[PDB]
RNA sequence: GUGGUAAUGCGCCAGGUAACAAAUCAAUCCUCCCACGGUGAGCUUUCUUUUCACCAUAAUCCACCUUGGGCCUUUUUAUCGCGUUGUUCGGAGCGGGGGCUCAAGAUUGAAAAAUGCAGCCAUUGUUGUGAGUUCUGCGCAUUAAAGCAAAAACCUGGGGU
RNA sequence: GCACCGUCUAGGUUCCAACCGUG
RNA sequence: CCAACUGCAGACCGUACUCAUCACCGCAUCAGGUCCCCAAGCAUAGAAUGCUCUGGUACAUAGAGAAAGGUAAACUCAGGGAAGUCGGCAAAAUAGAUGCGUAAGUUCGCAAGAAGCAUUGGCUCUGAGGGCAACACAAAUUGCCAACUCAGAACUGCUUACGGCGGGGAAUCCAACUGUAUAAUUAAAACAUAGGUUUGU
RNA sequence: CACGAGUUGUUCGGAAACUGAGCACAACGUUAUAUCGUUUUGUUAGGAAAGUGAAGUACUGAAAAGGGGCAACAGAGAACCUGGGAUUAUAUUCCAAAAAGAAAUUGCAUGUGGG
RNA sequence: CGGGGAAACCCAGGUGGAGGCCUGUAGCGAUGCUGACGUGCAAAUCGCUCGUAUGAUUUGGGUAUCGGAGCGAAAGACUCA
């Protein structure tokens, strides 16, 4: 045989991220002394779009805490942010869209985005356009907050983790039909080399498990085991069920 | 005269891509190209540049959100909820 | 202000690229006016609140604490 | 440092230039055609106030009319007025009267006839109209789930020296 | 058991002092 | 310390020629391949196609010359008109512009140049379409001048006469469509596609 | 085929002197084996990688996180134009005091005016 | 901008210049003649005919991924005849 395409993509090679036109990574600001004890006030300077990302980015200007200079941050903007707006980050900050607060200060039932799973990681959950988390409950004895995630799972995080109030901008992006092959071409031009996709039954046996035969067919079940080696693990990996889903649709992911 | 009976902007596609996909895309296309109301100015002046970015024609304001309309229905509910919860806090 | 390339900008006289007003060659006249007005009004507004707070703290100095005394 | 009510004129930190797309309509230089005139050559049995060629002006400086933008001050506008071939602008200041600036042309000169060209120590020496051309200006609204590189080098300001 | 290492605070209250509070 | 004037000095490497029906790759001075700039006149919608001033060329082995049979970016053909052939293969054929006119079906966009009918030369005329100069309302007029297009009329002619330029209609099968693709025997009904669904996290 | 000749620059192209997709010396780690890996998402290395102006004749010693370098003869950058009767063959490169001539620009020194 | 309407809206004339739109050069390809040639002009070329021609378009230089490996809108295609 020969190497399968899914394994080849792990070498890097011509399948890496197209990043030349991107701005930097998008993060909250660093969890420093001012954020742990007081608050900081910044000004929104511009709202921009970057290739490959559905949400809008905001450049926010703060004063440096120790030196005489200005510091520019790049964040994922919530819906409603505008140029000239004042943004408050820290322990004592008011409940308003765009402010950044410790999770332990946000009242239950509030909608948040840009949540950090562990304190000080500068935001890792609920970042794609139109997404958000819901705050369910606090626990003061153990200092932990419960959240409902975009996928529908529940997660417990330390109450010192930060989050921005609001919803990621740019929502409703997937409801417009694409209609053309060229539109898909332009969509993936800004992301990476992964389109168009050739079906495995259309290939030859030398290069895929599904290939070959005098008809186009898989001659063996397409549900494969969790323990299969790379090159054998194609199809429906470790599926608990297959076919059309009737009635309630369960929460995906691991238990 | 009208120039078209119910195709509108989608007349540029001719006879391609099917009636229901065309009808579904037309609704978002019209909104994406309309002028929306700017509450800072008091006039209809917001235009979309790229997905999610809205710029006022007269005043120098840029706003984030919506991708095909200025404000999504979920965001208004979030705004009222936040305002009421803050009113309880203060 | 004129539109000058590299060597022409280096060899021109200074006032070809500026005006005598503050922030000349960086900000326009309306922006300068807005900055002046904003600075004055914000400083005055801050002074008023500091004065009010200090006056209250001095009000409760010879008040009941020094009026309804107990030792 | 110093003038003008003003737009603006004269002696470490923060911004800007470098620095970026389409169409439309105007487009300059330059090319082509035509009208009028000067010089040389061709045809001429006949006809032809004729047919063909030529009539050029580099960088760099001085001084200071037209078009297109931005703005100031005075009179205060409204269903209404201003404007484009074109999808628009106005009490967040329209129009009119006077100005301030920027961009692109123009017009004076200097260079520069002392040069070049053509007949032969002498002659000549050109000014107007159409058409086409992407410089440039229309300042930064082409599809877009596509939104259009970076740095050196340089420029101006805020501060204190 | 008693010493010593052993100490200072914005604010909130009732000239000191004390009680709260915790940078 | 700051122009400006003046004096002196201003280093290194590249630079001939070629860029192709003979200078490069293909065993060769090989009808193959090889990126960029400047680009005239007339016909005409014109970087189509035909002919021409400037610049370039007459180099590709020739001469004599009615066999048969060939090759052609060469022509005609009475009467019939696909009877030829696996099969209308090949050839013929249609043709520009303007006015009128146009079916079933349909995702309402199309189908459509559907189909079809009519006109067109030359000459001499006529009309329409502009510019800027000279509280009182026919400056609602005087003069000067450019550039081409369209429309109408009289007279007159055809041997239907450069180039260039769709044949059309009624149905069945397959694939939605634009695209990709076996360099050198396969361009398709194959692959891709938008759309739909499932899986892991 | 033989003999003899021809390519001239302060300003033209490159370099001196930019950064890009990228490369990989040092450092560290790995391997029986360096001839292996990491090395731009602001950025090397368990990581002490700064050698300077200024003050007070070299000397001497306060500040400035993130080592050294390469990669575009179509991107960025870049102070010069015409005339020639001046070649057998080079020319925005040659021309001699009336430089045929007219400019622009860099470094360092004179003096004239002003600080 | 004209006409109609109680209203909701309807009918008509212009302006504008969209599209993996149509005819057609250069460019990029390669359907048929099962034409030429088949000790060739050529170890794949020539003629006419034909597809596309604003886009999932064509092209110069630089740069990145290879030998049981690479790359592939998938033909076991292509990796210096
Ligand atoms: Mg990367
Ligand atoms: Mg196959
Ligand atoms: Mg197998
Ligand atoms: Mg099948
Ligand atoms: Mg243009
Ligand atoms: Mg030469
Ligand atoms: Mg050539
Ligand atoms: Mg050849
Ligand atoms: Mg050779
Ligand atoms: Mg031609
Ligand atoms: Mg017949
Ligand atoms: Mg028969
Ligand atoms: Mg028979
Ligand atoms: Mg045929
Ligand atoms: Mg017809
Ligand atoms: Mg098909
Ligand atoms: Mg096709
Ligand atoms: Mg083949
Ligand atoms: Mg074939
Ligand atoms: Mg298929
Ligand atoms: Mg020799
Ligand atoms: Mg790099
Ligand atoms: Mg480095
Ligand atoms: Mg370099
Ligand atoms: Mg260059
Ligand atoms: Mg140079
Ligand atoms: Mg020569
Ligand atoms: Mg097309
Ligand atoms: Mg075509
Ligand atoms: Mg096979
Ligand atoms: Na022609
Ligand atoms: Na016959
Ligand atoms: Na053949
Ligand atoms: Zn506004």
């Amino acid at each position: 045989g020969k190497t399968v395409l899914s394994c080849r993509k792990g070498n890097g090679s011509v399948y890496q991220v197209h990043g030349h036109k991107r701005l930097g990574p998008a993060k909250l600001r660093i969890l420093d002394y001012a954020e742990r004890h007081g608050y900081m006030r910044g000004v929104v300077k511009s709202i921009e779009h970057e290739a490959g990302r559905g949400a809008a980015l905001a450049r926010v200007e703060f004063r440096h805490p120790y030196k005489f200079r200005r510091v520019k941050e790049l964040m994922v903007a919530p819906e409603g942010m505008f140029t000239g707006q004042s943004v408050f980050c820290g322990q004592k900050a008011p409940l308003a869209i765009g402010n950044v607060l410790p999770l332990g200060q946000i009242t239950e039932g509030c909608i948040v985005c840009n949540v950090e799973a562990k304190p000080g990681d500068r935001g890792t959950l609920a970042r794609a356009s139109g997404d958000y988390c819901i705050i369910i409950s606090h626990n003061h004895e153990t200092g932990r907050t419960r959240l409902k995630l975009p996928s529908g799972q529940k997660k417990s995080v330390p109450s010192t983790s930060r989050a921005m109030i609001g919803i990621i901008s740019g929502g409703g992006r997937i409801e417009k039909p694409v209609l053309k092959a060229g539109n898909s071409f332009y969509r993936f031009r800004g992301k990476r080399n992964c389109w168009p996709k050739v079906r495995g039954v259309a290939r030859n046996p030398v290069e895929h498990p599904h290939g070959g035969g005098n008809h186009q067919h898989i001659g063996h079940p397409s549900t494969v085991s969790r323990h299969s080696p790379p090159g054998q693990k194609v199809g429906l990996i470790a599926a608990r069920r297959t076919g059309r889903i009737r009635g309630g649709k369960a929460v995906k992911g691991a238990w | 005269a009208k120039r078209t009976v119910k195709m509108g902007v989608m007349g540029r596609y001719g006879t391609r891509y099917g009636a229901n996909p065309r009808k579904r895309a037309k609704k978002l296309e019209v909104s994406q190209h309309a002028k929306h109301f700017c509450s800072f100015c008091g006039k209809f002046a917001f235009r979309r540049k790229a997905v999610g970015i809205w710029r006022c024609d007269g005043c120098s304001k840029t706003v984030a959100g919506g991708a095909y309309t200025l404000s999504t229905p979920n965001n208004s509910t979030v705004r009222s909820t936040v305002r009421r919860l803050r009113e309880l806090a203060k | 202000t004129k539109a000058l390339r590299h060597i022409d900008a280096r060899l021109a006289s200074r006032h070809e690229k500026s005006v005598s007003r503050a922030y000349g060659g960086v900000l326009s006249h309306d922006q300068v006016r807005d900055r002046v007005v904003r600075a004055f009004l914000v400083e005055e507004q801050r002074i008023v609140k500091q004065a009010l707070k200090e006056h209250s703290k001095m009000k409760l100095s010879h008040k009941r604490t020094a009026n309804k005394k107990k030792s």
